[PDB]
């Protein structure tokens, strides 16, 4: 209901507590703390429709990004640094890749991330839901086992989300990358890594299998 | 297999139904967007009368090759594009359409067109290629009164309006029509003399006054290697001359017994414009059983009017066709002597939307017949040899000023599919005109007479 | 000098040039052939040689530039428009200035 | 500007002004000469899909912009956002050139 477009660089705490109605876009980038405390806002940060930078091989967004949110999403084309989504409770987010201990003490919302993940990711992340687009299938020397694990998407439905939030990526973000793993999903599915909490296994209406 | 006119714009007298729609607009934007700036309302207006005696002639005046333009010109790219009546229900005016009906009826009539008393005579003036842009040149430079010859390579003239664009399109006797007229100014054409050893811009110093360079893009792309048609493969350069020989009659004087190529099976035609879709139609007309036509880039990003792509479509051809990036073609695959597959890599756009393949990704499409789309260059060394000591830019094409056309020599000038810079028939012509005009103020600087400026 | 009192806020031809122009357009009709009255482009682009600020190129990419939402596309009809020949008396104005130039951005 | 300068009356009102302004230099030579506001409509309208066919009287709109008529109003394809993207630009257009005279605003 009121967007504002932004050149340039956002400081700290780019959309804290931003509620709903409202959309940020960022075309440049954003420091650290990006969406904290997201609160049913919407924030989107996109390099320059002029810039060379290939999207997914560079920082965009800092550390701590959407620490604590409970609603909203946020979408980047590009990586994030360390710490992202620590303890989001609930915002749905696409990035394209990010620093060590993501999604940690995450529990709630949902977190797709085009990308390579660093060290200890999902550490304490008792639920929501990540998927983790792999190439090279070392999401297994990076992740943080004890309270989650991870499957190959198999039920459909999930296969859907995923699919459906990157398409709202794309959109919002008009990132070529992401558009096209989209061009190839039926390969590309197959790349993914659905990251699921230990106890949110049974709790789920629809089972993560079969 | 068999070809009859597709065109869906084809008109009948019934042509006249349409003419009073049009609402003969003032300052027409069609008319601003038809490249020979052909005057669209009055044209119509006049079929409106009936009298299509006028608006021939209003069309002829602006273009040589009205008939041809009428039912080739990529209309909604062009004039129709900027139709008002487009935003009505019933949609824009098919000028394309009144252009031939009105066009046809002169044929017809075989009325004879004369030339207009004189002017600086004629040194004389030679032109290479007998397409579009030539005969656009050659018939302008005649109403202004000189003595010219044009020398074609092929038995045939007409350049791509005869040796390719389908009869279903392009009816032969159409572009014999607009030739005749031509020759009715005294332009001569001579049949086997080509750019090249016999003849050289050089050579043509040896007197001649001026020289136009029509000889289009003779050549087609590469990556095929020596691959025969016996085996299999066949360029759009190889094919739709065939397919012309046979189909259309006055084009060459025997027949070609050897009948139309016998196309059988899946047929794998690659490229986005104009070439792939009509090789596409042809193939069928051939007795191909399936035609696909395989793109590198999305469909978003077809190259072809909505117009053609059309009759592909109503055609049945298929169009694998996904993602800006080229579903390339890697290889061709034969075995038995003929080509059994085709294999190619998917592609897709990235951010920085150039495209990527991905090498992973391979498709194998079956195929018995492939024919090579992607356009049409010049390579043959010895006609760029011809060509000195003329420029050329690094599209290693002959460089011309934009509004004379003029070469680094005073003396030649280019025009047409040669320049690289526009692939349509009447920009062809458009060429020819706008050169003429400029060539006709060279001669006259020699004859050591003025030209005002104006240019009429 | 010829006519009741009118203002003429800046004066503009006289009869030298009025002289010259009338007799052009009379060549054209004397010193020459004609068959019919051209087209005309005055109550209407044609693409004739009467031209008009809006002119279909300059629309398209407009349209286009708003529609795609490019700046850049925005920034090429400005100059289709810019560089036209002068057709209002704003186009006889260059705009020079003293001062040296500061970054946008301030 | 001139006239309600001479009366030292020109401080009492606002000047706006409008004809035919479609672009950046178009807007600042307007402000020098005196003005402060101005006025865009028909590109705003051609923004919003004016092809400038001239039949506007006549109630047969291509586009959906100056006609009553039903079904001729549905091919409409105006957008707030296409519209704002216009002045939008102007705007920077016209930073632009301000920069170039070294004046800030
Ligand atoms: C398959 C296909 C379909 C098309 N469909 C359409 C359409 O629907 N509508 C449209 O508007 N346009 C269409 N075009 C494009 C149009 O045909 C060309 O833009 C136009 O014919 C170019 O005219 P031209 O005179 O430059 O050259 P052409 O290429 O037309 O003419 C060149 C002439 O020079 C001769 N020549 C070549 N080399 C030499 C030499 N060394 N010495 C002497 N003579 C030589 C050739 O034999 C030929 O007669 C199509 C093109 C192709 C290939
Ligand atoms: C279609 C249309 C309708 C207009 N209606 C009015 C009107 O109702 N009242 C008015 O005061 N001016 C009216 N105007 C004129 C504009 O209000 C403004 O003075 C001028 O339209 C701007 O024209 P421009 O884009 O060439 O700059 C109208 C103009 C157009 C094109
Ligand atoms: S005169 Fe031209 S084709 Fe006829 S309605 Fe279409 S724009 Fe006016
Ligand atoms: S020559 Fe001009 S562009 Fe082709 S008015 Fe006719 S079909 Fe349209
Ligand atoms: S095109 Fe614009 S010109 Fe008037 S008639 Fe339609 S609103």
């Amino acid at each position: 209901h009121i967007t504002i477009r932004l050149r340039g660089t956002a400081g700290q705490s780019l959309g804290a507590f931003a509620v709903q109605g409202i959309k940020l876009e960022v075309m440049g980038d954003a420091n650290d703390y990006v969406g904290k405390g997201l609160s049913g806002g919407t924030i989107v940060v996109r390099p320059t429709t002029s810039s060379p930078l290939e999207t997914n091989k560079n920082t965009i967004i800092g550390n701590t990004v959407l620490y604590g949110a409970t609603a909203g999403k946020l979408f980047a084309a590009g990586q994030a640094g360390e710490r992202f989504a620590v303890r989001n409770s609930g915002a749905t987010v696409v990035v394209e890749g990010c620093g060590s201990n993501g999604c940690e003490y995450m529990t709630g919302g949902t977190a797709v991330i085009l990308g390579r993940v660093g060290d200890n990711f999902a550490a304490g992340m008792t639920g929501g839901m990540a998927y983790v687009y792999d190439l090279d299938d070392s999401l297994p020397l990076y992740i943080n086992d004890e309270s989650v694990i991870f499957q190959r998407i198999e039920v459909g439905h999930y296969e859907s989300q995923l699919k459906h939030l990157i398409e709202e990526h794309v959109t919002e973000t008009q990132s070529r990358f992401a558009a096209e793993i989209l061009n190839d999903w039926a390969r590309e599915v197959t790349k993914f890594w659905q990251v699921v909490p230990k106890e949110m296994l049974n709790r789920l209406e629809v089972p993560v299998h079969l | 297999q068999d070809f009859a006119e597709i065109y869906a714009r084809f008109s009948d007298e019934r042509a006249n139904e349409q003419a009073n729609r049009c609402s003969q607009c003032g300052v027409p934007f069609c008319q601003v967007h038809c490249p020979v700036s052909n005057n669209i309302p009055d044209w119509l207006k006049l079929t409106s009368e009936g009298r299509l005696e006028e608006a021939y002639e209003v069309s002829q005046a602006t273009n040589n090759f009205p008939e041809i333009c009428g039912r080739i010109c990529p209309q909604d790219r062009l004039c129709e594009g900027n139709c008002v009546i487009e935003q009505s229900t019933h949609g824009a005016v098919t000028i394309g359409s009144v252009e031939k009906y009105i066009n046809d009826t002169a044929w017809d009539q075989g009325w004879v067109k004369p030339r207009t008393p004189s002017r600086e005579l004629g040194l004389s003036v030679g032109v290479i290629g007998a397409g579009p842009a030539g005969l656009a040149a050659a018939e302008e430079l005649r109403a202004k009164g000189y003595e010219v010859h044009v020398y074609d390579r092929y038995d045939r003239m007409g350049g791509l309006l005869v040796y390719g664009i389908p009869g279903f399109k392009l009816e032969k006797s159409v572009v014999e029509r607009r030739v005749k007229l031509l020759a009715d100014a005294g332009v001569i054409y001579h049949p086997n003399f080509e750019v090249g050893r016999d003849a050289s811009l050089p050579e043509l110093r040896r007197k001649h006054v001026a020289v136009l360079v029509a000889t289009g893009v003779y050549k087609a792309r590469d990556i095929k290697a020596p691959g025969s048609g016996l085996g299999n493969i066949v360029a759009a350069l190889d094919y739709l001359t065939t397919s012309n020989k046979v189909s259309l009659g006055d084009t060459v004087e025997a027949y070609e017994n050897g009948s139309l190529n016998a196309a059988g099976k899946h047929v794998v035609v690659l490229g986005g414009g104009d070439t792939a879709m009509d090789c596409v139609r042809t193939a069928i007309r051939q007795g191909a059983t399936s035609v696909k036509c395989l793109y590198r880039r999305d469909r978003k990003n077809m190259p072809g009017s909505q117009r053609e792509v059309a009759h592909a479509e109503e055609e049945g051809v298929e169009f694998i066709w996904q993602a800006a990036p080229e579903g390339f073609t890697g290889d061709t695959v034969v075995t038995g002597v003929r080509a059994v597959r085709i294999h190619l890599g998917v592609a897709d756009a990235t951010g920085r939307q150039t495209p990527q393949v991905i090498e992973g990704s391979e498709f194998t499409v079956q195929a018995d017949l492939v024919i090579k789309a992607l356009g049409f260059e010049p390579e043959d060394l010895p006609n760029a040899f011809d060509e000195p000591e003329l420029k050329v830019t690094r599209w290693g094409t002959l460089l011309v000023d934009h509004r004379t056309k003029m070469t680094n020599m005073d003396g030649v000038f280019a025009a047409g599919d040669i320049v690289r810079g526009a692939s349509l028939v009447v920009w062809a012509i458009r060429d020819g005109r706008d050169a003429a005009e400029g060539i006709h103020a060279y001669a006259k600087a020699k004859a050591e007479a003025p030209v005002a400026v104006a240019a009429e | 000098e010829h006519f009741p009192a009118m203002v003429s806020r800046i004066s503009g031809i006289g009869l030298n040039g009025i002289q010259k122009k009338v007799l052009e357009q009379h060549a054209t009709a004397y010193n020459e052939e004609v068959v019919a009255l051209p087209v005309g482009g005055f109550y209407r682009f044609r693409k004739s040689g009467d031209r008009h600020g809006w002119e279909g190129g300059v629309i398209h990419t407009l349209q286009q530039a708003v529609t795609n939402d490019s700046y850049t596309t925005f920034k090429k009809y400005s100059e289709q428009v810019n560089k036209r020949p002068p057709m209002q008396l704003r186009d006889l104005l260059e705009l020079r200035s003293t001062k040296a130039p500061v970054p946008v951005d301030e | 500007h001139q006239v309600l300068t001479l009366n030292r009356l020109r401080h009492r009102v606002r000047l706006r002004t409008d004809g035919g302004l479609k672009t950046g230099r178009d807007i600042v030579i307007a402000a020098m000469l005196g003005a402060e506001e101005f006025g865009i409509g028909t590109a705003s309208l051609i923004a919003m899909g004016c092809i400038m066919v001239r039949q506007c009287h006549s109630n047969t709109c291509p586009v959906g912009v100056c006609v009553q008529d039903d079904k001729l109003r549905q091919k409409f394809v105006g957008t707030p956002e296409k519209v704002v993207n216009l002045f939008t630009f102007l705007a920077e257009e016209v930073r632009e050139i301000l920069a170039g005279l070294g004046f800030r605003s």
